[PDB]
DNA sequence: ATCAATATCCACCTGCAGATACTACCAAAAGTGTATTTGGAAACTGCTCCATCAAAAGGCATGTTCAGCTGGATTCCAGCTGAACATGCCTTTTGATGGAGCAGTTTCCAAATACACTTTTGGTAGTATCTGCAGGTGGATATTGAT
DNA sequence: ATCAATATCCACCTGCAGATACTACCAAAAGTGTATTTGGAAACTGCTCCATCAAAAGGCATGTTCAGCTGGAATCCAGCTGAACATGCCTTTTGATGGAGCAGTTTCCAAATACACTTTTGGTAGTATCTGCAGGTGGATATTGAT
């Protein structure tokens, strides 16, 4: 008697959405840690402005986005619905990340 | 004590915005994007007018370095519309004074 | 009475201040008079293609006011402006819809 | 005073982040090993920005990142950043 | 019988001879033909110094070269051997050369 | 014969540049789909040479205008000047 | 008359790397040291090519460095290959590579 | 007529340093030639935005130490940062 | 296993293209020395904004259960693509030969820089009042999934 | 097909953040005018090297046959991954506060540019000798594929 959405029918509805706005999707005060904690071994006593660690979580946005489009085309490529480890990893390969 | 100026290119853009959309407002942040539009255009065509400038041995940026800039940089249409506005531009400015 | 280098030119953008610019950039030894009126008037050409695009694209949203997301969906949906800004990242643009058609139900 | 040591906020990408990220991208469906692949790659990107970054800070003799010098790091690894001084 | 190599043999041998060595691949007055057809659709009555055509052979091959790596790498990813046009397709798109 | 000159770009010189990217196996599609790309990248290069040429005041493409075009393309290549 | 070369110790021309920085346009000021510095890391950079290049000439039984050579050394080293990634060498060839599920049997 | 100009005498020098009996090419002379000249663009550039960035009028070895630490990859970049210490001092001290 | 057909490798040899060593000539370039100028470090310090704290609360992460349907494995076979070989077409070679046009030199003027002075303007700041639209609600329509 | 559960749509609303408005103010920007300097266009010309020509010669492209084996289709199923739920943590939001450190102003000298003059050197052009290695040989042996 419950309703259940079939498998892959939310996910669609979830491309759409997040399709459809433009606000960050990493919550911020865990973004803003990881990027202290990575600065801090570069070299300590770092402060930031704000708009610094907003311009960082808006380029790993973008960057990743992106990445998850070649991503899914590597996958599709393979006759997958499914994205994989190795399609992150072809795809960063064609684009010369580790080529 | 007095903060600096800070230059930017927003009153320019405002005034082209209401020449292609009289009704259409435009908020702080896209008017950042674009400044950053403008002056990322701004240097790309400056630096390719640096670089063509010196493969010729000139020492001067004149409109036709900045012309030869723009047909390298710009994809097709935007180039032909943007070089036809530039000579424009010039021309009627020297046809003055 | 005095007549700004942009008037004497016909345009909005700031002839004074790209010819100012272009000096202070290094790029040259020497500035031509005719460059700084060329630069401004392609740099106001491009802006006006962008703001037409981008106010439709409000429009289109039933918006009055341009906000980055406009500026984005005016920018990938024309192939060429596209192209030239191909690297480059609008914050708080987001992206086009677009599902891979393999990925839709039957 | 010191604030009490970060490590692991790599953990704090979570995998409804991560989601989110590849729904935007147009992924319909996602392998379980995704979510440690995509952290390390977020995280090698992410060091070679602020170490960028913090190389402009350096210089310029500050201790505080800007974020011209975030947009500056991105510019010079072919990341343009528009919105925020370019 | 007379003496057949099993398909496939032939192939990586040719492979471990051309990357063995550094030759152009493709022949010089066909590709210099190609070249002038080319500009001449820009600007008629064009002369080129022969190191100019040399050094656009030099380039196009590299980048052909490079691009057929790429394709290979996109066809094993789809569990082939043998490279398709969606292979150089998915490579190119991935690449930013296109789409 | 009445060929194309994208033509006179050949099977047997695509294969040889296919082995070298170490390709084992070839589709009968790939020849024309490869001349499409070839010549994609010919026009993209020439016409910045070309508009070297022309800024230059010259009728002659040089080495140097190639070495520009390539490097402002992203396929900065070595051995021919600059 | 000392040239400035061989005041830092260096192989490579101090006084035209100075002259190649005013004339490029880069600044309007160039420091006394700035050209010192350059030429520097340009010898070593040249140094540790010629180095790898070198080897590789010799592994292949030759004494004169050709442009393949050039190309072994740089795309065998992590680091210089990762500098030079978008670089073309006319005459290097690539390495020799064949993917493993290609190998026959 | 005129001059050419080209970093191939020095290059020649810094091989018969490090190889002493070994020849090179005329092409690969080339090609080290268009190495030498790439990278000093590069560097050059980066010191060109960096005191641009900074507003000031002077590139100084801090400001090609700087680029030299952003475009070359770890060891590299150590290396090189040594070798320009090293011969800014011995120029210095005489 | 054997065995034959080719490919591949090693040692040696020799012609020559391209590398070397030589003298000599010379403009440009690099060094030296003096006089002048100024960029930007040092000092001092106003004042923005960054780190940090508290405190409440609900949006959202976590962890679990369940089973739909995906990925991976297997089998199969039609047909495409590799290998081999017979033709013969056209690329390659090279060597001479006009002559296009790149590039060097001289001339000289429109247009550049430099500078003194005057006017104009865009940026900041200070408050004070509109206004587009985010987000909440309710209710009608659309979509999905079970039967 | 029907129908029910749920998402989606759209109209309507209200609060307010953020956009707009206006005056005051001012340093820097920008323009005008005059004097002085010079980049580079223009015309002419020498000499590099590009286009074209003939002319074999054979290397390599093309067409054809035959079949090995690859790609793709079809079928099965174990279990991964998506959907839904319960629980409650920790991000978010709001606001305050000290004070780090960024940034603004002024001072002042080590190091920059600017010439003039002198010395050196890299690029050059002939001219002559030299040599690393491509390419050809033979003959050993490794590889491949048929039994
Ligand atoms: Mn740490
Ligand atoms: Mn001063
Ligand atoms: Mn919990
Ligand atoms: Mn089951
Ligand atoms: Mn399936
Ligand atoms: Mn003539
Ligand atoms: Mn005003
Ligand atoms: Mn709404
Ligand atoms: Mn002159
Ligand atoms: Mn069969
Ligand atoms: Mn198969
Ligand atoms: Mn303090
Ligand atoms: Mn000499
Ligand atoms: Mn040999």
């Amino acid at each position: 008697k419950p309703h259940r959405y079939r498998p892959g029918t939310v996910a669609l509805r979830e491309i759409r959405r997040y399709q459809k706005s433009t606000e960050l999707l990493i919550r911020k005060l865990p973004f803003q840690r990881l990027v202290r904690e990575i600065a801090q071994d570069f070299k300590t006593d770092l402060r930031f402005q704000s708009s610094a660690v907003m311009a960082l979580q808006e380029a790993c946005e973008a960057y990743l986005v992106g990445l998850f489009e070649d991503t899914n085309l590597c996958a599709i490529h393979a006759k997958r619905v499914t994205i994989m480890p190795k399609d992150i990893q072809l795809a960063r390969r064609i684009r010369g990340e580790r080529a | 004590r007095k903060r600096s100026r800070k230059e930017s290119y927003s009153i320019y853009v405002y005034k082209v915005l209401k020449q292609v959309h009289p009704d259409t407002g435009i908020s702080s942040k896209a008017m950042g994007i674009m400044n950053s539009f403008v002056n990322d255009i701004f240097e790309r065509i400056a630096g390719e007018a640096s670089r063509l400038a010196h493969y010729n041995k000139r020492s001067t940026i004149t409109s036709r370095e900045i012309q030869t800039a723009v047909r390298l940089l710009l994809p097709g249409e935007l180039a032909k519309h943007a070089v036809s506005e530039g000579t424009k531009a010039v021309t009627k400015y020297t046809s003055a004074k | 009475k005095a007549k700004t280098r942009s008037s004497r030119a016909g345009l909005q953008f700031p002839v004074g201040r790209v010819h100012r610019l272009l000096r202070k950039g290094n790029y040259s030894e020497r500035v031509g008079a005719g460059a700084p009126v060329y630069l401004a008037a392609v740099l106001e050409y491009l802006t006006a293609e962008i703001l037409e695009l981008a106010g439709n694209a409000a429009r289109d949203n039933k918006k009055t006011r341009i906000i980055p997301r406009h500026l984005q969906l005016a920018i990938r949906n024309d192939e060429e402006l596209n192209k030239l800004l191909g690297r480059v990242t609008i914050a708080q643009g987001g992206v086009l819809p677009n599902i891979q058609a393999v990925l839709l139900p039957k | 005073r010191h604030r009490k040591v970060l490590r692991d906020n790599i953990q704090g990408i979570t995998k409804p982040a991560i989601r989110r990220l590849a729904r935007r991208g147009g992924v319909k469906r996602i392998s379980g090993l995704i979510y440690e692949e995509t952290r390390g790659v977020l995280k090698v990107f992410l060091e070679n920005v602020i170490r960028d970054a913090v190389t402009y800070t350096e210089h310029a003799k500050r201790k505080t990142v800007t974020a011209m010098d975030v947009v500056y790091a991105l510019k010079r690894q072919g990341r343009t950043l528009y919105g925020f001084g370019g």
